[PDB]
C-alpha cells in the first residue's frame, strides 16, 4: 500500500556547519592516551551539512549515498525510525531496509517494491513497501533509540560490508565533541548508491512532530585522534581543513610551539585527461595469423611482421577456445591501452606437454634446438588445442621438429638447414648410418591420444616497449591537445601529468621524444600533427606553516617555497610567497625565521 | 685560493646531481619509469616492480641524507672553528700560536 | 623533481653588514667592543 | 603517480624522517651563520674621515 | 603470540576486542569465552653481558 | 633556557619512538604482523613476506643506528668542548675572548 | 698506553673483516655464490636471486 502526500509546503533544503561532529572510532582496537593518525572515510570539520526540518514540513527526499553518510538527528519523541538503502529502490535490484517500530529493531535485505513516498504511522499502520520477493538476509537486534536527543549515525559501505556507527547524546547542531561508537557490522555484499530516511506521521489528516535531521557526506581523509586514559576519543584534528590543523597532524601533537613547520607540498592537480594516438586506423590482420588453416612446423616457425594497424586485443581475451593466453612482459588487459612497434607473430605447432617450454629461460628440446626466447622477452604466448584441424586418424606427419643439433639456438633464430648430425665419434659425411640420424622428425599426431600429446597451435606475439616510434596501437580514441594547462596525458602508452607547452628544441626527423638528466620524458612529438610539445611538471612547492604557540593564538601564515605569488596579506619574498602575514617596514629581531632576510612574529602575524 | 668554499659548493651540487641521476636506475625492475609499470602490468606484479623502484629510490634518498648529515657535521665543526676565530682573532688578540 | 634550495636566513648584504660592524668595532674600539661597550 | 603515493604510505615515516633530518640541517646552517657573524648586538659604523 | 597474561584494569568498550599500546602493539586482549580483559606483558627480555 | 638538553632528550626519544613505530609499517607486504603471515599464507609466499618485513625493519634499524652515530659525533664534539671549558674556564682563568 | 691508535687499527681492520664476511651471506637467496645461482636456477629466477 502506498499513499501520496500532497499537502507539503515548498521550501529549499537548508545548509549549516558541521563543526567538529561526525567523528567515529575507525576500528575495533582499544587505544589509551595516544594520538593515532587514520586515513578513512571521514566527515570534514566545519563542512557544509544539509539541514532538513520536520514541522507543514515533511522532508523525505532520496539522497545519493556517495562513499559514506553522516546522519545527525536532533530528535524528541522518536519520529525517525529507519533508513532505506539501494541503487534503484525497486524489485529490479536488491535493497537494504533498517526499521525500528514500536517493539523491535528489524534489518532486512530484500527486493522491495518501494513506495514513491514511504513513511510510518498507538502505531498500527505500516505503509513502507508493497512487496518483498527475494529476501536473502534478516537480522533482529536491540532497540537503538525542547529537543532532548542528539542521535548521530555514520553509514559506510566498504568491501560489501555496511558499517553503522552510533552515538546518543542528551541535549542548530551543538558545538562540541562526541565520538561515535561502532554499532553494527553488516555483511550484505550489495551495491548501495542512494538512500532515503523513514519518518513517522501523527494522526488525529496527519500532523508532523517537531524534529530536525542533517545529512553529510564522507570523503577519504586523515584524522589525528586523541585517546584519553579511559580509551575514549575526546579530540580530533582534520589534517586537510586548515594549515594549523595540518601542522598539528604533521607534528602528531595537539599543541604547536612557536616556529615555522614544513607540513606538505602544494601541487596543482590535472583538470582533464588528453589521449593522443595516431589518427590512422586500419583493422589489424589478426584473422590471418589466428584463423589460418595451416601453420608452419616448429623448426621453420613462421614470423609475420605487424605494423601500421590498430589492434583490438579485447576480442582475443573474451573468446573461450584458447586454453593458454599467457603474457610475460605486459599485462593481458592493458594491451588495448598501449602503442607498440616491432610486433611479430611467430606461428608453429607443438605437443600438448611442450607448451610450458615456449617461455623465457626454459630448458627443453624445442626451446634449445627449435625456438628460443630471450630472457628479456616481452609479449604474449598463445596456445590452443588443434586436434580437430591438425590431426589425422592415419597420422598427421606434416609437423616436424629438430631432435638433434650441435648447439642451442639464439633467441629469434630459425634453423631450416637439412644437414645430417654426427651423434658419435665416427663422421657421417652426409649419409645416414650407425649413430647418424636425421635432425628433423615428424610428430605422430592422432586424435585418439590423451591430452599432453595432442597437437597445440602456438602463436608468440613479440613487442618492444616505448623505445621507438610506434605503429601498432590500441583502440583508444585520440583527444584534442590543450596548451599551458596541467593535464594527465597519454602519448602512445606514455602516461604523465604535466603542462604541454610550445618548444624551441630543434628535434631531428628520427627523434620523437626527449629525456632529461633523470631520464624522465621532457618533450614529446605528438602524433597526427607531428609537432614537438615540451612537457613541464605541474606547479609545486613546499608549504611551511608559520605560527606562534597555540597557547598564544590560532592564527597561521603559509609560505609557498620557491613559488612566485602569481601562480598560487600577500607578500612576495625570495624564499617564496607568504600568505596571511602583512609586511611591516619596521625592523625587529627575528622571532620566526622565514628566509632571505625575512622573519615573522605575532603582535596578527607580521613579516619584516 | 678559494678552493674550500668552491669545494663545498661542488659537493652540494654534485650530491644533488647524483640524486637526480639516480632516478634513471631500474633498480632491478623492468623500467625506471613508474607510469610505464602501471601502463604495462597487472597490480600483483606491478606492485612488485613499483616496490623495486621505491626501495631503490628510498635507499638513494637515505644515502643522500646520510652524507648531508656527515657534511653538516663537518661544516658545523668548521663553523664552530670560524666562530672561535672570530671571537679570539677578530674580537681580541690571541696568544695561541698559529 | 622534488629538489629545492632554501635561501639562507641571512642574505649576503646582511652578512656583509655584520662583517662591516665587526670591522668598525675592531678598528675604532680594538677589543673593547667584544668584551662589553665599545 | 597517485597510486605510487598510496603504495608509499605503506612504508611509514621514512619520508618524515628524511624531511626532519634535512630541516635540522637547514636550521643548523642558519645557526652556523648566526654563530660566526652575529657576535655583536650593535651595528658599528666607521667615522666618515 | 607469546606473553604473560595478567588481569587488566582497562575499561574496554563493548565493541573493543584487542588493545594497542603507545607504540601500536597488542598489549591487551579480551577472552572469547569469558568476557574479561587481560594485559599481555611480553616475556622478560634481558641483555646478557659477560 | 635549557633548550639544548631538552633537544637532546627529544631527539633521542623521538628517534626511539620512530624506530618502534616503524614496526607497524607493512613495507609493501600483506600485513605488518609476522603471525598473520604464518597463519594466512603457505611457506613459499610466507618466506617472501617475512623477507620483506625483515629487510624493511633492518633498513629502519640501520637508519636509526646511523642517526645515533651522527648524533653521537655531535655530542662527542660538544662534550670535548665542555671538557675544554671545564679545564680552561673552571680550573683556570682563560684569556680567550668569548 | 697506546690504546687509542690500537683501537683505530682494530676498528679499521674489523670493519674490513666484517665487509669480507658479508659476502658469505645469502641475503635470502638460495646461495651466496653467484655461479651456483647461474647453474642451479633458470634466468627468470636467477636474475631475482
Ligand atoms: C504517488 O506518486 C508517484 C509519483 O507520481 C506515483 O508513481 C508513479 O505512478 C504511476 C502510475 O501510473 C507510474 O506510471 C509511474 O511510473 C510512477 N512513477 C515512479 C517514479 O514510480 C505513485 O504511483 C503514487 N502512489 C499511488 C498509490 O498512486
Ligand atoms: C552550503 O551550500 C549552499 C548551496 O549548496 C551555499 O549557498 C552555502 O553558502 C554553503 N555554505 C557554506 C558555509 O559554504
Ligand atoms: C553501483 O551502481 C551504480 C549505479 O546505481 C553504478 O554506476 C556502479 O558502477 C555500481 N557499482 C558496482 C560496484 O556495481
Ligand atoms: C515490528 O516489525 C516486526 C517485523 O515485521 C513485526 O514482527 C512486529 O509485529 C512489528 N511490531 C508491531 C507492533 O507491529
Ligand atoms: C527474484 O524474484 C523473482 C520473482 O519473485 C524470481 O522469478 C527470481 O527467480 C528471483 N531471483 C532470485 C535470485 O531469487
Ligand atoms: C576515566 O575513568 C575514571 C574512572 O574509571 C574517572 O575517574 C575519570 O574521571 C575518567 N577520565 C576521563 C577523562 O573521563
Ligand atoms: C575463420 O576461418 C573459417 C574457415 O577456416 C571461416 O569459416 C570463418 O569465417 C573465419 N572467421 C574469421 C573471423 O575470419
Ligand atoms: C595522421 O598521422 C600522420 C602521421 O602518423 C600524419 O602524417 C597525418 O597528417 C595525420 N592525419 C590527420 C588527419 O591528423
Ligand atoms: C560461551 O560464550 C559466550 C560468549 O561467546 C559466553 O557469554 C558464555 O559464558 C560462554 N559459556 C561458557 C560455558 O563458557
Amino acid at each position: 500500500q502506498c499513499v501520496n502526500l500532497t499537502t507539503r509546503t515548498q521550501l529549499p533544503p537548508a545548509y549549516t556547519n558541521s563543526f567538529t561532529r561526525g567523528v567515529y572510532y575507525p576500528d575495533k582496537v582499544f587505544r589509551s592516551s595516544v594520538l593515532h593518525s587514520t586515513q578513512d572515510l571521514f566527515l570534514p570539520f566545519f563542512s557544509n551539512v544539509t539541514w532538513f526540518h520536520v514541522i507543514k514540513r515533511f522532508d523525505n527526499p532520496v539522497l545519493p549515498f556517495n562513499d559514506g553518510v553522516y546522519f545527525a538527528s536532533i530528535e524528541k519523541s522518536n519520529i525517525i525510525r529507519g533508513w532505506i538503502f539501494g541503487t534503484t529502490l525497486d524489485s529490479k535490484t536488491q535493497s537494504l531496509l533498517i526499521v525500528n517500530n514500536a517493539t523491535n529493531v528489524v534489518i532486512k535485505v530484500c527486493e522491495f517494491q518501494f513506495c514513491n513516498d514511504p513513511f510510518l504511522d498507538m502505531e498500527s499502520e505500516f505503509r513502507v513497501y508493497s512487496s518483498a520477493n527475494n529476501c536473502t538476509f534478516e537480522y533482529v537486534s536491540q532497540p537503538f533509540l525542547n529537543f532532548k536527543n542528539l542521535r548521530e549515525f555514520v553509514f559506510k559501505n566498504i568491501d560489501g560490508y555496511f558499517k553503522i556507527y552510533s552515538k546518543h547524546t542528551p541535549i542548530d547542531l551543538p558545538q562540541g565533541f562526541s565520538a561515535l561508537e561502532p554499532l553494527v557490522d553488516l555483511p550484505i555484499g550489495i551495491n548501495i548508491t542512494r538512500f532515503q530516511t523513514l519518518l513517522a506521521l501523527h494522526r488525529s489528516g496527519w500532523t508532523a512532530g517537531a524534529a530536525a535531521y542533517y545529512v553529510g557526506y564522507l570523503q577519504p581523509r586523515t584524522f589525528l585522534l586523541k585517546y584519553n586514559e579511559n580509551g575514549t576519543i575526546t579530540d580530533a584534528v582534520d589534517c586537510a581543513l586548515d594549515p594549523l590543523s595540518e601542522t598539528k597532524c604533521t607534528l602528531k601533537s595537539f599543541t604547536v610551539e612557536k616556529g615555522i613547520y614544513q607540513t606538505s607540498n602544494f601541487r596543482v592537480q590535472p583538470t582533464e585527461s588528453i589521449v593522443r594516438f595516431p589518427n590512422i586506423t586500419n583493422l589489424c590482420p589478426f584473422d590471418e595469423v589466428f584463423n589460418a588453416t595451416r601453420f608452419a612446423s616448429v623448426y621453420a616457425w613462421n614470423r609475420k611482421r605487424i605494423s601500421n594497424c590498430v589492434a583490438d586485443y579485447s576480442v582475443l581475451y573474451n573468446l573461450a577456445p584458447f586454453f593458454t593466453f599467457k603474457c610475460y612482459g605486459v599485462s593481458p588487459t592493458k594491451l588495448n591501452d598501449l602503442c607498440f612497434t616491432n610486433v611479430y607473430a611467430d606461428s608453429f605447432v607443438i605437443r600438448g606437454d611442450e607448451v610450458r617450454q615456449i617461455a623465457p629461460g626454459q630448458t627443453g628440446n624445442i626451446a634449445d634446438y627449435n625456438y628460443k626466447l630471450p630472457d628479456d622477452f616481452t609479449g604474449c604466448v598463445i596456445a590452443w588445442n588443434s586436434n580437430k584441424l591438425d590431426s589425422k586418424v592415419s597420422g598427421n606427419y606434416n609437423y616436424l621438429y629438430r631432435l638433434f643439433r650441435k648447439s642451442n639456438l639464439k633467441p629469434f633464430e630459425r634453423d631450416i638447414s637439412t644437414e645430417i648430425y654426427q651423434a658419435g665419434n665416427k663422421p657421417c659425411n652426409g649419409v645416414a648410418g650407425f649413430n647418424c640420424y636425421f635432425p628433423l622428425r615428424s610428430y605422430s599426431f592422432r586424435p585418439t591420444y590423451g591430452v599432453g600429446h595432442q597437437p597445440y597451435r602456438v602463436v608468440v606475439l613479440s613487442f618492444e616497449l616505448l623505445h621507438a616510434p610506434a605503429t601498432v596501437c590500441g583502440p583508444k580514441k585520440s583527444t584534442n591537445l590543450v596548451k599551458n594547462k596541467c593535464v594527465n596525458f597519454n602519448f602512445n602508452g606514455l602516461k604523465g601529468t604535466g603542462v604541454l607547452t610550445e618548444s624551441n628544441k630543434k628535434f631531428l626527423p628520427f627523434q620523437q621524444f626527449g629525456r632529461d638528466i633523470a631520464d624522465t620524458t621532457d618533450a614529446v612529438r605528438d602524433p597526427q600533427t607531428l609537432e614537438i610539445l615540451d612537457i613541464t611538471p605541474c606547479s609545486f612547492g613546499g608549504v611551511s606553516v608559520i605560527t606562534p604557540g597555540t597557547n598564544t593564538s590560532n592564527q597561521v601564515a603559509v609560505l609557498y617555497q620557491g613559488v612566485n605569488c602569481t601562480e598560487v596579506n600577500v607578500f612576495q619574498t625570495r624564499a617564496g610567497c607568504l600568505i596571511g602575514a602583512e609586511y611591516v617596514n619596521n625592523s625587529y629581531e627575528c622571532d620566526i625565521p622565514i628566509g632571505a632576510g625575512i622573519c615573522a612574529s605575532y603582535q596578527s602575524i607580521i613579516a619584516y | 685560493a678559494l678552493g674550500k668554499l668552491q669545494d663545498v659548493v661542488n659537493h652540494n651540487a654534485q650530491a644533488l646531481n647524483t640524486l637526480v641521476k639516480q632516478l634513471s636506475s631500474k633498480f632491478g625492475a623492468i623500467s625506471s619509469v613508474l607510469n610505464d609499470i602501471f601502463s604495462r602490468l597487472d597490480p600483483p606484479e606491478a606492485e612488485v616492480q613499483i616496490d623495486r623502484l621505491i626501495t631503490g629510490r628510498l635507499q638513494s634518498l637515505q644515502t643522500y641524507v646520510t652524507q648531508q648529515l656527515i657534511r653538516a657535521a663537518e661544516i658545523r665543526a668548521s663553523a664552530n672553528l670560524a666562530a672561535t676565530k672570530m671571537s679570539e682573532c677578530v674580537l681580541g688578540q690571541s696568544k695561541r700560536v698559529d | 623533481k622534488g629538489l629545492t634550495v632554501l635561501p639562507p636566513l641571512l642574505t649576503d648584504e646582511m652578512i656583509a653588514q655584520y662583517t662591516s660592524a665587526l670591522l668598525a668595532g675592531t678598528i675604532t674600539s680594538g677589543w673593547t667592543f667584544g668584551a662589553g661597550p665599545a | 603517480s597517485t597510486e605510487c603515493s598510496n603504495l608509499l604510505l605503506q612504508y611509514g615515516s621514512f619520508c618524515t624522517q628524511l624531511k626532519r633530518a634535512l630541516t635540522g640541517i637547514a636550521v643548523e646552517q642558519d645557526k652556523n651563520t648566526q654563530e660566526v657573524f652575529a657576535q655583536v648586538k650593535q651595528i658599528y659604523k666607521t667615522p666618515p674621515i
